[PDB]
């Protein structure tokens, strides 16, 4: 299993360029990882603070004891019993699909690839991250897996649902990512001079007044409109 | 179709909090209180001047055309009128109306939300920042130093107003004249007031234990007299980043340094001992949530933050809270601080 | 039959000797001081009490099924089971068994926490302040539940009745015009086409060319089994039959959840034959006190109820003609103490009539226009599961009598082994106005109603977006059981007593029709109803 | 011959002012600030409390690497927002 650490170019991940630009890996190497996580620093003031105070702990000898009471609680394990733990797992369990299970992966597959189709479709532009049987593969693999570590000899629906999330979680979320505009600028204008600032609209009647309709999102982004009944209704939240 | 629950009518229904503007701080420019009336009647008199959570517009139209005809009619000799005026700004919002709909109420706050923010946008203009606007009074921080140079730029202010069509009907008053002010919200705030008059309504007292509430209202009377004397001094030496205050502390940084220290030793002596439970007791209030272990430290910290809302002196007041809390034996970024 | 007072230590060989050797169970110190004050009163010299420890330990037993008898609850509860058990073979006791002790109505927030785990099982869940605040996972899986119980129902029904499968939505995506049945939650999209939403997913609809069956009320948030051919040219679900899933008798729920013992089964079964007469009293919907002609009329149906007293006299919800909210004035307007005037006025038209008012429980039921309720929905159909009525509102009514029950809206009785549930809400109005149109008497709208709440197995088959729930509160709402005696409550319904299913739904209507304040009486043990129009 | 320890340090002062560090990093800034930067910090007040030979980074030797870090970061900003930078981070280098 190869684990592998990069770094887009430019060093930071630069979400104003494309997202083909930040990746210089190929698609065919692309393809090979079952799981390309793309993290980024939030840069969140509240985030920050639980980092810093987690890692002056870590300095000051805090880890020490720490990471020695909640091994000794039980919510941890040591290393040399964990691996003893992984060699026992890979040695004796080596789960297979259930039928359900492989309904629930084909017609999230099927899901996953439209998704990207219609991307493509509008970026008209190949994306970076590309999905292939090989990451139906890749799913497989990683429901496998978690029914392996349970020495369940069959991956119920449960583990199934699990991989789908790690898998949303990383390829799609690196997939996922975006950097016509007459068309948003105008959609902007007639919606901030038509709609009030203080009430709201719903959304049928933008549909109506037209698309993909990234610019409510966009909006949404800038916190002048706002989704609130469930999307059924668009609030200009006074902005 | 008014019966059943719908989501956006229970919205518009129960929602009425008002934005407020407040900026903490000292102002020792003079502020005018400044109390704005009959908001709401000309809200919707100027308001002349697809959307399904919208009122109607026509029916805003007639409320708009009658609204004016009674106003016409007060401004010349009518009893009726006026007293019908007053009495729809009032009704609106009123459920026992036998007209009261939850549209046009939500409709008729949006419009004075909006009217107030813009009044704030034409203070703000004519050359004064805004500290306070609760849509009953707004207070402005008027550039001139002088408290003598008062009279004639806040009638200029006032007339300069009434000049735009959209607060034509918009009547204000000049309530109270602050030549100084400490203003953390409406219920904490201190100053001197008209230049002569002072008043010192502090709600963070009734949160100090018994014997430490007459402490804190003596210092903030001495803050205050510091601070005032240290503007007249700069202001006879003339005649934010940085204003008229800049040493206000060191008149009384080192009486009130030893004033801790034996108030600290006073309270370790009687801090267990009883027959003085009573007063280091820490009050109950309704609007009590912190749990105070050292009441004396409580006193340092509100003391230390109503000396800290001054954004010139944040640099000599943050160097007087670390000694202060170094008698506590407390860092000066510590939480409980 | 001769008094005795036992030390423990005495009794403590022989009680171990039995307790702990022949079956099992630890006696603690301060439970065989309570068995030896039980032994000493209810024999003398305490020899021949080997048969009582053994009946108490069988029961124990059989019934807890724990270890530490002592706990003062066991050994309570065993003794007086054994109490009954003598009872009905007709000592402590002798006497005849009473309902009152298998009698009992539960409120919306003391039922007991149903959730279904997906594959197949009927789970059972069970703080301060704020510890009726329901959390957000209940808002998440407060229709998955729903749909979990509607897909067992129709797992169990359909497939053995009609043998198409139930295919999930997930499951539409590849395939380009195959046939499938689907059962989905019907709602509108946030682009404003119809669609339905599965737990694997979600799909459009095209509802033109649609043949719905008539016999059913069809609306946004009820779950329906649509068939059709899918097409992945535009993702849509081209419906061509859709109707809600079929109904299930009670009797088939329960050997399912399988929840009862032998002996409570037989005293209940025993108790219908010998208490045939009893007599359920349902006045009528809007009981507006504030109204001096209701007042007036209300004065004559308590005397004549007076003469023969019922055993339960249920009152409808909107007890007061205007909605209760924050009044800003300076008068008696002050809309809650009128409330409290209309109550106390109440009480002296009520404490007249000594005969009523005695071994006659008077269940109230709030409506749209009660307090805590009212104030924030202002009259409207607000949160469902209502609140009962407040107790600082019911002073002087509760000192007048002595079984005075203050329930929730959708409030549930356990007078026998059946369960009746009663709800005032005007569902008809709701469901024709928000009843979907396709583009393809009387008795009839009310059997379309009845059928409707009872295939749907929910007393509110509606979106979040139109009668507001509380996410933990909502099993009290599912007709998971289908309870065989129902109270529909409606105002803007006929009056009706219909029969479906094997469950009885009676809907005694407003109070006053025309110019009569009618209201209905039920017989339990005849299973008949019968309504009382008495003039004004 | 000398390992000092952090033992007698107030994290919280460590923990903002490497969260103003970031704060002011994301928003008029380009000098990256991750969480190398805070243990920067902690490396530096290392090193002072060994130019002191001692077994014991003292508060001194923590303000003294405080101020090290957010000059270094101060003095590479565009002169535009240089004061305003300063006059933010000033109550944190308070005594020098």
């Amino acid at each position: 299993s190869v684990l592998a650490a990069a770094n887009p170019i430019y060093g930071r991940y630069d979400d104003l360029k494309s997202p083909g630009d930040n990746i210089d890996f190929q698609t065919t190497i692309l393809s090979r990882f079952d799981m390309i996580f793309i993290v980024k620093d939030d840069h969140n003031e509240e985030r920050d603070i639980s980092i810093a105070n987690h890692v002056i702990n870590i300095h000051t000898g805090n880890a020490n004891a720490m990471q020695n009471q909640q091994e000794e609680n039980g919510s941890e394990i040591s290393i040399e019993k964990m691996k003893r733990y992984i060699t026992y797992c890979r040695l004796k369990c080596a789960p297979r699909l259930s039928p359900q299970a492989a309904e629930k992966l084909s017609s999230n597959f099927v899901t996953i690839r439209k998704q990207l189709l219609i991307n493509e479709l509008e970026s008209t532009e190949r994306s970076s991250i590309p999905i292939t049987i090989r990451q139906l593969e890749a799913i497989i693999r990683i429901t496998e897996s978690l029914a392996k570590l349970e020495l369940s000899p069959i991956a119920q629906e449960r583990h199934v649902d699990e991989a789908i999330r790690l898998f949303q979680a990383s390829t799609m979320d690196a997939a996922s990512q975006d950097p016509s505009l007459s068309e948003i600028r105008r959609f902007e204008q007639e919606l901030k001079r038509r709609l009030p600032i203080g009430w709201s609209t719903s959304y049928q009647t933008l549909r109506r007044e037209f698309a993909l309709d990234k610019a409510l999102y966009a909006l949404e982004k800038h916190e002048t409109i706002q989704l609130r009944h469930q999307g059924q209704n668009i609030y200009r939240s006074g902005v | 179709i008014q019966n059943d629950f719908d989501l956006n009518t229970s919205w518009i229904m129960n929602d009425s909090e008002f934005p407020k503007i407040n900026n903490s701080g000292v102002y020792d420019n003079v502020v005018l209180d400044v109390g704005v009336d009959n908001l709401t009647v000309n809200t919707i008199l100027t308001s002349a001047l697809f959307v399904h959570d919208a009122f109607s517009n026509d029916a805003l139209n007639v409320l708009r055309g009658m609204l004016k005809e009674w106003w016409d009619e007060a401004l010349k000799e009518n009893s009726t009128a006026d007293l019908l005026v007053n009495s729809l700004a009032s009704w609106v919002q009123n459920p026992n109306a036998k007209l009261f709909d939850g549209l046009l109420r939500y409709h008729v706050h949006n419009l004075t939300k909006k009217a107030l923010l813009q009044l704030v946008n034409e203070f703000s203009a004519l050359g004064s920042t805004i500290v306070y606007a609760d849509r009953n009074q707004i207070l402005i921080k008027t550039n001139k130093y002088s408290p003598e140079n008062c009279y004639a730029y806040s009638q200029y202010m006032m007339k300069a107003v009434r000049t735009n069509p959209m607060f034509s009907y918009l009547d204000l008053n000049i309530k109270r004249y602050w030549d100084l002010l400490i203003w953390m919200d409406k219920f904490n705030f201190s100053g001197l007031a008209c230049d002569y008059t002072a008043v010192s309504q502090w709600q963070l007292k009734k949160f100090l234990s018994p014997i430490y509430q007459p402490e804190f209202e003596d210092w903030m009377m001495i803050i205050l007299d510091s601070m005032l004397k240290t503007k007249q001094s700069y202001l006879k030496l003339n005649s934010s980043v940085e204003n008229s205050l800049n040493g206000f502390s060191h008149l009384f940084s080192k009486p009130l340094m030893k004033r801790v220290k034996k108030l600290f030793k006073n309270q370790q002596e009687f801090i267990l001992d009883p027959q003085y439970e009573a007063d280091y007791v820490i009050p109950v209030l309704p609007g009590s949530h912190l749990n105070v272990k050292n009441p004396l430290l409580e006193l340092v910290k509100s003391l230390c933050h109503v000396m800290l809302l001054s954004k010139s002196t944040i640099l000599e007041i943050r160097t007087l809270r670390k000694e202060l809390l170094k008698i506590f034996e407390l860092r000066e970024f510590a939480k409980v601080a | 039959v001769l008094p005795v007072k036992i030390q423990p230590p005495l009794l403590r060989p022989l009680a171990y000797r039995v307790l702990s050797r022949k079956y099992g169970l630890s006696i603690k110190s301060d439970g065989l001081s309570a068995l030896a004050e039980f032994v000493g009163t209810n024999i003398g010299a305490n020899w021949r009490q080997g048969p009582a420890t053994i009946k108490f330990l069988e029961q124990f037993a059989a019934v807890w099924k724990q270890q530490e008898r002592g706990l003062f609850i066991d050994q309570s509860g065993v003794k007086e089971v054994i109490q009954e058990m003598k009872e009905r073979e007709k000592p402590e006791s002798s006497k005849a068994l009473d309902w009152r002790d298998y009698f009992k109505v539960i409120n919306a927030s003391q039922q007991q926490r149903f959730s279904y785990n997906p594959h197949k099982m009927q789970f059972i869940f069970v703080g301060g302040i704020a510890g009726f605040l329901p959390d957000i996972e209940d808002k998440v899986q407060m229709f998955l539940t729903r749909y979990y119980l509607t897909n067992d129902r129709v797992m169990r029904n359909e497939n053995f009745q009609n043998s198409m499968s139930i295919t999930p939505i997930k499951n539409l995506l590849g395939r380009d015009a195959q046939n499938f049945l689907l059962l989905g939650l019907l709602n509108k999209n946030f682009k404003g086409n119809w669609s339905l939403e599965d737990p694997s997913g979600s799909v459009e609809i095209d509802i033109s060319q649609t043949i719905p069956t008539q016999g059913h009320y069809y609306v946004p948030g009820c779950m329906v089994l649509v068939e059709g051919i899918y097409y992945s040219v535009g993702n849509k679900f081209h419906v061509t039959s859709m109707t809600l899933p079929p109904g299930e008798r009670r009797e088939i729920t329960l050997e399912t959840i399988g929840n009862l013992d032998k002996d409570l089964k037989i005293r209940l079964h025993l108790l219908e034959k010998e208490l045939t007469d009893h007599k359920f009293v349902i006045l009528g919907a809007n009981l507006f006190l504030d109204d001096l002609k209701i007042m007036t009329a209300l004065s004559k149906i308590l005397q004549k109820l007076n003469d023969d007293p019922p055993t339960l006299l249920i009152w409808q919800g909107s007890f007061t003609s205007v909605p209760v909210f924050a009044s800003m004035s300076s008068r008696n307007i002050s809309s809650s103490t009128q409330f409290k005037n209309n109550f106390d006025a109440l009480a002296t038209l009520l404490s007249r009539f000594d005969n009523l008012t005695e071994n006659t429980t008077m269940i109230f039921i709030p409506g749209p226009n009660d307090l805590w309720g009212s104030m924030v929905s202002l009259g409207a159909s607000g949160t469902l599961p209502q609140d009962p009525i407040p107790s600082a509102f019911t002073k002087k009514i509760n000192k007048v009598c002595k079984n005075v029950v203050w329930s929730s809206n959708p409030t549930r009785i356990a007078y026998l082994s059946q369960e009746i549930v009663i709800f005032r809400d005007d569902l008809s109005g709701r469901f024709k106005r928000h009843r979907l149109e396709f583009p393809f008497q009387k008795v009839q709208e009310t059997r379309k109603l009845v059928k409707t709440i009872l295939d749907q197995g929910h007393l509110s088959p509606f979106l979040d977006s139109l009668r507001p729930i509380s996410w933990d509160l909502d099993h009290t709402l599912t007709l998971c059981p289908i309870p065989s005696t129902m109270v529909l409550c409606d105002t803007t319904s006929a009056q009706f007593d219909l029969t479906y299913n094997g469950c009885k739904v009676i809907n005694p209507g407003s109070f006053i029709h025309n110019r009569r304040a009618r209201y209905m009486e039920y017989v339990p043990s005849s299973k008949k109803t019968i309504q009382e129009e008495i003039y004004i | 011959k000398i390992y000092p320890k952090l033992h007698q340090m107030d994290m919280d002062k460590v923990s903002r002012v490497y969260a103003d560090l970031r704060r002011e990093s994301i928003s008029t800034g380009s000098f990256p600030i991750t969480v190398r930067h805070l243990e920067s910090i902690l490396r530096i007040a290392e090193s002072f409390a060994k130019m002191r030979l001692s077994e014991f980074v003292s508060s001194y030797d923590l303000d003294r690497a405080i101020k090290v870090v957010v000059d270094s970061f101060v003095d590479a900003q565009k002169v535009s927002v240089r004061r305003q930078l300063r006059r933010s981070f000033a109550i944190y280098t308070l005594g020098h």
